[PDB]
């Protein structure tokens, strides 16, 4: 969860709204096991 | 650094689990030593104090005059692998034609071996068990007949798409493991590793799987632990049209490379459900045979 | 790192690019809530937009620490302090800051 | 010299002049989780003395007709002292326990209680009597708290298993003509290095009269059984706000 | 390289890109009580990570007319987290603190806050205005809890002493054109090795605007001041039941 | 033992209070060194950043061209003992004849030196103070006259019986320290050790002395700390009949072997009461003289 | 903006304990991921179609 610790402050002449972009990935202790098919199958009918 | 005395002389943190006992080798039963008449005051092997919680340490030699017996009876047949590495029935899947259950040509089996008493009672002797296993799949019609039918078995781990029909896209099986075999071929057979996220599966989980108020509705999840839920086993006739014959697949499991911890009292009331130890209350039966009197055989 | 769709709410085609970022703006100083999301990487939701979440989809089990890096794209004159918190299992969605 | 004992831990001390030795469950002492077995990365908190101490939680009355009771760990302490607080603020918890059941009488009373520890003590229901109803025990029964819960059908330990074989678990007996207490040290038992003190009860404590209490009209008839216990090597991790369940 | 900093303790981390160094009160770091200074005999409990961490307790709004506020330690944490619980269950307590007051604005705002720490900050009353009434400040004013309390007469710090000389105490300034935070490490200060976290407030934190906030119509007018703090080397002793006051 | 890494590498417990600064000897004021014109870019002593919280480190030598000055001005007179070891009035006791206060020939003085501004303002510069003291007792009639009267002074520590009359049994003084002296004799004078149960007396205690709800009635005890209450000082004319003359005893205290910690802002509003820092709200005065404008002297 | 992933680690963001991690990374190699046979083509040979 993200909360305002203080407040977004800006002077006269600057926008009152800005955006944040979030990037994510795993640390170096990350590992996965037991291969399985993904839950999605991107196909509805036959692929021509 | 640490300077205050209580911190220096602290035990907070030793990971070494000091053990009171250790295992010794015992390939055969213990021998019996010669013994003679002892008429001593002070020494008294026969007297015990069961309140302590330990079994009696009195031996044959000290209770009667014994001869010498070199016992070479093997103890090999009572090892966990000897006891468990015998394949037994743990699941049945029906693929009927014009029936109620599966008239669509496929079937999904929740991987749970607790549906059969024999096998179940054996594993429930221990609380935690870690092992690999060999699964064998025997298929035939309901009369035990063999017909020229091709089948596909697929292991669908938690999170993978469960087939919803005989023609489901999931049978493309690009990553899941599948097995294609004919009823005419011998029983399909594969090895399965220890797949739990825990260090061991456990036949008993005295707890709930999630946080929150555990109201009546959710009381079905008491005792349910995901670490024991390995997934789904799906089977289907391999075709776009209904199969001409009804089928039955019997699943046999043979554990191997077994380790177990914490022995428990063995089940003594009929089993009723897979998920719990529920027993028939109006039918509590003694553990064994009874007799008319304590003074008569 | 790949972009996490924390703002996975709009769905009409013309507004899809909006899912790629969430906003912040002048508040009333009551330590108001900005956004929330589950940290479960292999679950439906924001993580589904990341390559990590997608690859994660091919494995039944996973183990490891994850990390999320937030980039502020407001003007150079804008300032501010935020409190980002991770609540381990058992803790309900935090009532207040 | 084996009938007399003193247990001191934290700011608490217990004495007994009629003991019958001490049992160390499965032959091993409680110990902190090693860096090899551990998996969570945050540095744990080990309160030590403020939580590893003797808590005297409950007293029951033994009667000529009592059936026996059970309590669950760590459920019994989740709302008590500094230990309870730590159990609530942290997601992860692990510890061992020193259990001391007390019950004294006179040299003219008789009776025997079996005091045992049963890991992963799952409770079952009588399934509607006929076994056709798939009923489940309510929260109040699976996690009875400090008050414990009385057994309905002792012979099968309310779980379809023979109490006659319960001695295969760490245990002691309180035979009034011999001792007035049982002491059992138990190490952390689970298939995971740490776990939730709230959602999972590692084991259950059972106190069941196998040989019924008896005495003659005129001897004190009120014979209490008191339960005292102390966590050992408590470790907690995964801090956050306090949660009761 | 002195304007940028990171404070990590427990499971909490603080960052700032406009700092002005760090003050270490009276030139010395917090430390546990030595076996020479100690007097109580019971072995203390040192929770460590579960209590020595950053707690963000309160936010105030700075206005062109604000007078200034004060908070008291350890009063502010007595009802928060695992720290609060330990403070309540134990008679004796001692710890140091790392205080981090936050307040950012824009390069077009101006104003200066004096952030200071005043040991044994006793509060006085205006004595009925004429000085003939021997009034005393109520509990709510001497120990305001997490909400702090607004100063009535800043010039004399509501205690008959000049705020102009408050700089003789560990302090920093938050001058908006220079920094957006103050950080002060404080060691345990008292004439006794341990003391009650309930009956005695070792020191007070004062945040007072000396140079009034100002800006032009149109710039964000809501300028918060947030208080974050972390106990250091917390030690507790004299366990018993929990007490709130 | 300790085996888990985090415990071995822990700092939990070091009692060594690492200090950032240490004291150097300084019998005299610092000398001034010769300096010349510096026209450098990069070096800039004059510029400071008061926000940091430290005083300016700029020195004479770097702000202007200075000559050499060997400064031998002593710093001895500003040591705590030099500042405090000067006896000042801290208490007055009246023993009148036909009055209201003490017409019984005796008097009990609560040992508290906060009744006199001069002395009080000085000690309140510090928060904690530890010291021994020399007390001198000057007695005479209200006109400063000396008469042939014998007096008894007695120190009654907390817990000892306070005399309730000129003839009270407590004056037997079998254990308490008493002093017998005539008004004609020179002022009685004794040495008093550091008697607190604490390591230091403290002129400020931001707290309550006991647990419980701190309701209005008990708000008088806010700031009261027993460690500062050394007892009662009782005096009486030595007789079974009323004294023929009215008396006054002025108590002077001279601290010695002084140690102090934590400097504080110095009192700038008139004192009103012994027990607290209460000030007259309708009369808050600036700390010093004022002027008409900032641009005029 | 640089274009590199964050180099911040657990140890520097919170107080951590020591953990000897022996979790294998073998199952995520290209051969482990791809060397699983999957359907890629179907051929029909009907009679009267
Ligand atoms: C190509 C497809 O071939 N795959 C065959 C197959 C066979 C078995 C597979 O997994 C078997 C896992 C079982 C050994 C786990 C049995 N257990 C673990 C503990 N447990 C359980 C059940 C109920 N309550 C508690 C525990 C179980 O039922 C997976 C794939
Ligand atoms: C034979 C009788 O002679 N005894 C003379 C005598 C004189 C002084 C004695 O004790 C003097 C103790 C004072 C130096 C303590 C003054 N203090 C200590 C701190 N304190 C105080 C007062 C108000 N608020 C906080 C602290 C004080 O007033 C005892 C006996
Ligand atoms: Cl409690
Ligand atoms: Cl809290």
């Amino acid at each position: 969860s993200i909360w305002y610790q203080t407040n977004y402050v800006v002077p006269i002449g600057a926008p009152n709204t800005a955006y944040i972009i979030a990037l994510a990935a795993a640390q170096k202790n990350f590992t996965m096991k037991l291969c399985k098919d993904a839950s999605d199958i991107l196909q509805t009918g036959t692929i021509q | 650094g640490d300077r205050v005395a209580d911190v220096i002389e602290s035990s907070i943190g030793d990971s070494v689990s000091r053990a009171l006992t250790h295992a010794l080798p015992a390939p055969t039963g213990q021998n019996t030593q010669v013994s003679s008449h002892r008429l001593d005051t002070g020494k008294v092997p026969a007297l015990q104090a069961a309140e302590i919680g330990a079994s009696s340490n009195a031996s044959d030699e000290s209770m009667i005059e014994t001869r010498c017996v070199l016992n070479s009876h093997s103890t090999a047949e009572t090892t966990l692998d000897s006891f468990f590495s015998r394949a037994g029935l743990v699941g049945e899947i029906d693929l009927p034609l014009k029936g109620t259950t599966n008239p669509n040509g496929y079937a999904n089996w929740d991987i749970d071996i607790t549906g059969y008493a024999q096998m179940r009672r054996k594993v429930e002797l221990f609380t935690y068990m870690r092992f690999d296993a060999e699964f064998t799949f025997v298929a035939c019609t309901p009369t035990g007949e063999v017909v020229p039918q091709l089948l596909q078995y697929m292991f669908v781990p938690p999170g993978a798409p469960k087939p919803d029909s005989r023609e489901s896209l999931a049978w493309q099986t690009a990553t899941n493991p599948s097995v294609f075999v004919k009823l005419s071929d011998p029983p399909a057979q594969v090895s399965v590793p220890f797949m739990s996220p825990a260090s061991a599966y456990q036949w008993f989980y005295d707890g709930y799987p999630t946080f929150g108020e555990h109201k009546q509705e959710k009381d079905l999840e008491y005792g349910a632990c995901p670490n024991n839920m390995m997934g789904t086993f799906s089977v289907r006739t391999v075709g776009t049209s209904k199969s001409k014959y009804p089928l039955v697949v019997r699943i046999y499991m043979r554990m191997k490379h077994v380790r177990a911890w914490i022995p428990r009292p063995m089940r003594n009331q009929n089993y009723l459900f897979k998920a719990n130890p529920n027993y028939a209350g109006n039918s509590i039966k003694p553990t064994g045979a009874s007799r008319t009197a304590i003074t008569t055989l | 790192e790949t972009i996490l769709e924390v703002n996975n709410v709009p769905t009409n085609a013309t507004s899809l690019m909006e899912r790629l970022r969430f906003p912040v703006s002048a508040q009333a100083g009551k330590g108001e809530l900005c956004a929330v999301f589950r940290a479960d990487p292999g679950r439906n939701g924001p993580w589904q937009s990341t390559l990590l979440g997608q690859l994660c989809g091919y494995y039944t089990q996973w183990s490891g620490s994850l990390e999320v890096t937030f980039m502020f794209t407001g003007s150079f004159m804008a300032t501010g302090k935020m409190l980002i918190a991770y609540t381990p299992p058992g803790g309900p969605l935090p009532k207040d800051r | 010299s084996d009938r007399v004992a003193q247990l001191t831990i934290g700011n608490s001390t217990i004495t007994t002049q009629e003991a019958a030795n001490i049992i160390v469950g499965y032959g091993e002492w409680p110990s902190y989780c090693s860096d090899s077995d551990a998996t969570a990365v945050d540095k744990p908190t080990r309160p030590d003395v403020s939580v590893n101490r003797f808590y005297t939680l409950d007293t029951k009355l033994w009667e000529k007709s009592s059936k026996g009771w059970y309590w669950k760990f760590p459920d019994v302490l989740t709302e008590t002292g500094v230990f309870g607080q730590n159990a609530q603020f942290h997601y992860l918890y692990r510890s061992g326990f020193c259990i001391h059941v007390q019950c004294n009488a006179s040299k003219f009373h008789q009776g025997a209680l079996l005091v045992a520890v049963l890991p992963e003590y799952v409770i079952g229901t009588v399934a509607g009597g006929t076994g056709t109803e798939d009923t489940h025990p309510p929260y109040k029964q699976t996690q009875p708290g400090a008050d414990g819960f009385e057994l309905q059908h002792p012979y099968v330990l309310d779980a379809g298993i023979p109490i006659s074989q319960l001695t295969v678990c760490p245990h002691q007996w309180i035979n009034l003509r011999t001792n007035n207490c049982a002491t059992i040290i138990v190490p952390y038992i689970n298939a995971l290095p740490f776990d939730s003190a709230l959602n999972h009860c590692n084991f259950g404590l059972l106190v069941v009269p196998i040989s019924p209490l008896d005495y003659d009209q005129g001897a004190t008839p009120v014979i209490p059984i008191t339960i005292t216990l102390a966590p050992m090597c408590s470790e907690f991790a995964g801090l956050r706000q306090a949660v009761t369940q």
